[PDB]
RNA sequence: GUGAAGACCGGGAAGGGGCGCCCGCCCGUCGAACGGGGAGCCGGCGGAGACUCCGGCAGGCGCGGCCCCCGCGGAGACGCCCGCCCCCCGGCGACGCGCACGGGGACCGCGGCGGGCGGCGCCCCGGCCCGCGAACGCCCCGCAGCCCCCGGACGCCUUGCGCGGAGAGGGGGGCCCGGGGGCGGACCGCGCGUCCCCGGCCGCCCCUGAAAAGCCGGGGGGCGCCGGCCGCGCGCCGUACC
RNA sequence: ACCUCGGGAAAAGGAGUGGCUCUGACGGCGCCGGGUCAGAACUGGAACGGACGCGGGGAUCCCGACUGUUUACUAGAAAC
């Protein structure tokens, strides 16, 4: 039973292709298909700063067809599913605030050097 | 059916021309060239010749080098085996 | 007399190769530091057709070792190579069809093609459709490897010389009869003005040494000495023997 | 040439953007339901066909004294 | 009774860029309008399939949003090709770790 | 580099630019009034010209003023008015021939109605002439094709085929389609062909059917654009006639 | 007949063909739109592809297999 809240996956289709994303809820299987609520890094931090380091993280919280997400060994466990829900995200507004909260949650981890595999870009050689 | 009783099956076009030996030889080469071969990947009989030596499987969308008139030539089949036996032996 | 066709041919000018629309010079990848130690991995982007060559060619893209881009090589294609294959050119390369390894590394009895006459010559022997060379023996003291050229002649080449594993594709191209003069014109148009051919006994005395009399005859023997003069060498040059025979 | 968005955009362009001339071409070939207003701009000539002469009047009302009218 | 017409192009030779379409003008005459050769849309660099979403107009007269697909490697790679590339890259890194472990 | 020279031959030769730097082996501002290319239509006018004039209406490419301002949506294929430079990777430019078959345009013919004629010894609603709609700008459609999503199979289909567990059929969608309609610019129906373009195929080859300028995406780095609106500009030469 | 089984072959050799008046077919259905294929009567100085366009055929023998090419301005050949 691979699909579980706390699975890091690689998005493979859509504008978020190649990005690393974490499943916060496994949406119940339904006629639409098997889907999950995925929150992940749309854009990585930034470049030079001073020397290498002496600058923002963007996140996408979208529902995505599991077929479009490739499962990986990583985890990134966070409570997460307290704010991210099915009524939210579908809601215009609330999702934007949820994205804002995830963006802050992610930056705290990157500055504190937590979950580096999730926060590194998948190299797609052409 | 059997519109051509003898082996003038693909060589009916040449009509009464070029001699029996040329037409017999052309039967074998022509039938081989326009035949469908099985792609070593698609595993579907969809490989057809594009040019001399170039064969493409319409479903697998993969082009492979081959004999001018057959996807696989007898000398090549033997060479692949000799290279495999020698390779396995070296390791 | 008049300059004969052979003499007129060496100035090019109408007899020059019809090289327009030919992909390029098919050559083995250049020897590089990563080839000499370890192996470079390339991917066969395409298998295409050269205008004057029966054997299919192949665009294999290798990484640029010198810099940051990707470099494209044109190779005569061994049979069995496919688009999206991974071809390794190196001293440490596995014995699979397509890979280029030095002849000392190649084991004896292996069918090889696009063999280098001398190391770093980027291609020389066994380049036509179906043709191959075989590794016969390696002298590890003289760093030399005997190979049998497609002719049968045995050549001792440096063990350093590289070769592509496999038999060139396009095999059995001459088995099909040309059948019509028209099929010949199409083959030669992609090559050079050498066809159609008029026999010298058909030409007048000025045009050819075989020339012409009341009946079409070669006159003196067709056999000519190796030390003939440039417009005199016209029939069988330095023939050891002539005539159809057993074996 | 193009058709101006109702008199919504037509009156917005008339207020500020190029409105070199407007033409109230009523009775184009003496036909009915025919008040065609042709705004000349720099970019394009725009035409709004309006159902009634009274409907055309509301758009003609507010036509700038600077904006020039011609009637056919 | 004659709708024969004369050439619009500089020279009569009818090449690929010298093709005309006849329409009747307001003044009741057949006119020769030129037919421009359709430029072709970008084809995926890997594979050879035409990239979806980009019209067959010369790219200069297109508008930036029109000449782009909202996807990583959008006008270069089709989605199936891009998903193969993403998967191939991820799997190679995962096998390398298994070799070390 | 040769040759008595006239001349002929040619990559191996410290071969490009500003300031601090940086990046960089090495020529074509040669060669095509048929190849490639940023963009033109209608109506008129003159004794002689017009895609050039003139009147309208547009498109291209740049220069300035002013204002504004650094991405969202989708399950996905897409959608949406959108930055630039370098280096890399790619695309477009860009391509053969054919028999068929399909779709448009023009042409053609048939009726009808509306206008104008001619003949008529007898007939004639039986004959003839005319009945116009461009580039372009928005919106909507557009077969085939190519994809997406569910799902899991003897079916789906062509003229010929072909297709499908690497996902058919079915259901819903996305894209492209040198095209059609609607409005703006500014008479009504129908048919068989012809010609031209175009499409999806299928065949063919010991024959595989140019290149570049230019333009545009993409990856990575840098880095601030972007637009909108309003003015102006577009030089050189050919242009009669046969 | 022969044949290289593709040819020969339009072999050779017969018969019909106009005009009128119809009758079936075939897609077309709210029946509307086709112009070809048959079949039929009645005709007519014993005519009809009525002009036009448009193979004479067969039996061999010699060369050269063939399609091609050639002496512009005397040789298209069996020559190339």
């Amino acid at each position: 039973p691979i699909i579980k809240p706390g699975l890091v996956c690689i998005v493979l289709q859509g504008r978020h292709a190649g990005k690393k994303a974490v499943i916060v809820e496994a949406l119940p299987h339904n006629e639409r298909g098997s889907y999950a609520i995925v929150a992940g890094i749309a854009a990585l931090p930034r470049r030079i700063t001073n020397s290498m380091s002496d600058g923002r993280v963007r996140s996408f919280v979208k529902c995505m067809n599991v077929n479009h997400l490739m499962p990986t060994s990583c985890r990134l466990e966070n409570n997460y599913k307290d704010f991210i829900s099915t009524q939210t995200v579908a809601d215009v507004t609330k999702r934007r605030e949820i994205i804002e909260t995830v963006n802050k949650d992610f930056q705290r981890r990157i500055l504190e050097h937590r979950d580096t595999w999730f926060f590194t870009k998948l190299p797609i050689d052409a | 059916m059997a519109k051509r009783t003898k082996k003038v099956g693909l060589t009916g076009k040449y009509g009464t021309r070029y001699g029996r030996a040329a037409r017999k030889q052309l039967l074998k080469i022509e039938t081989s060239q326009k035949a469908k071969y099985t792609c070593p990947f698609c595993a579907k009989d969809k490989v057809r010749r594009t040019a001399c030596g170039i064969w493409t499987c319409r479903s697998c969308s993969k082009t492979m080098a081959g004999g001018a008139y057959s996807l696989h030539t007898e000398p090549a089949n033997a060479a692949r085996a000799t290279i495999r036996r020698l390779r396995l032996a070296r390791e | 007399g008049r300059r004969i066709r052979v003499q007129r041919k060496g100035a090019g000018s109408v007899f020059r190769a019809h090289v327009a629309r030919r992909l390029g010079a098919a050559k083995l990848r250049a020897n590089d530091f990563a080839e000499r130690t370890g192996s470079v991995r390339g991917v066969v982007k395409a298998i295409l057709h050269d205008r004057g060559r029966g054997a299919p060619l192949a665009r294999v893209q290798f990484p640029n070792m010198r810099g940051e881009g990707r470099v494209n090589e044109l190779f005569i294609a061994p049979e069995g190579m496919y688009t999206g294959q991974e071809v390794f050119s190196g001293n440490k390369a596995t014995l699979h069809i397509g890979n280029i390894l030095p002849v000392g590394n190649i084991p004896e009895g292996t069918y090889v093609c696009n063999v280098e006459e001398k190391p770093m010559d980027r291609g020389c022997l066994a380049r036509a459709s179906g043709t191959y060379c075989l590794v016969v023996a390696h002298n590890m003291e003289t760093n030399k490897t005997r190979i049998r050229l497609p002719s049968g002649q045995k050549k001792l080449i440096s063990s350093k010389a590289r070769a592509m594993i496999g038999l060139v594709a396009g095999g059995g191209r001459t088995d099909k009869p040309l059948l019509k003069a028209g099929n010949a014109y199409h083959k030669y148009k992609a090559k050079r003005n050498c066809w159609p051919v008029v026999r010298g006994v058909a030409m007048n005395p000025v045009d050819h040494p075989h020339g012409g009399g009341n009946h079409q005859h070669i006159g003196v023997s067709s056999c000519v000495p190796r030390n003939a003069v440039p417009g005199q060498k016209v029939g069988l040059i330095a023939a050891r023997r002539t005539g159809c025979s057993g074996g | 040439p193009n058709t101006i968005t109702e008199e919504n955009l037509m009156k917005m362009i008339a207020d500020g953007r190029g409105k070199k001339l407007v033409v109230k071409s009523c009775s184009k070939g003496r036909l009915q339901g025919k008040v065609k207003l042709k705004l000349r701009t720099a970019k394009y000539l725009y035409t709004l066909t309006v159902p009634n002469a009274d409907d055309a009047k509301s758009i003609v009302k507010g036509c700038k004294d600077k904006v020039e009218v011609q009637y056919v | 009774a004659d709708c024969r017409v004369t050439c619009r192009f500089h020279s009569t030779y009818r090449t690929r860029s010298k093709i005309v379409r006849y329409k009747r003008t307001p003044g009741n005459r057949l006119t020769s309008l030129r037919v421009k050769k359709l430029p072709n849309a970008p084809h995926c660099a890997e594979t050879g399939k035409q990239i979806h979403g980009i019209p067959r107009v010369i790219p200069q007269h297109l508008t930036r949003q029109q000449r782009k697909v909202s996807r990583p490697y959008g006008g270069k790679l089709c989605g199936s090709a891009l998903r193969a590339h993403i998967l191939e890259s991820f799997l190679n890194e995962e096998n390398q770790a298994l070799r070390e472990i």
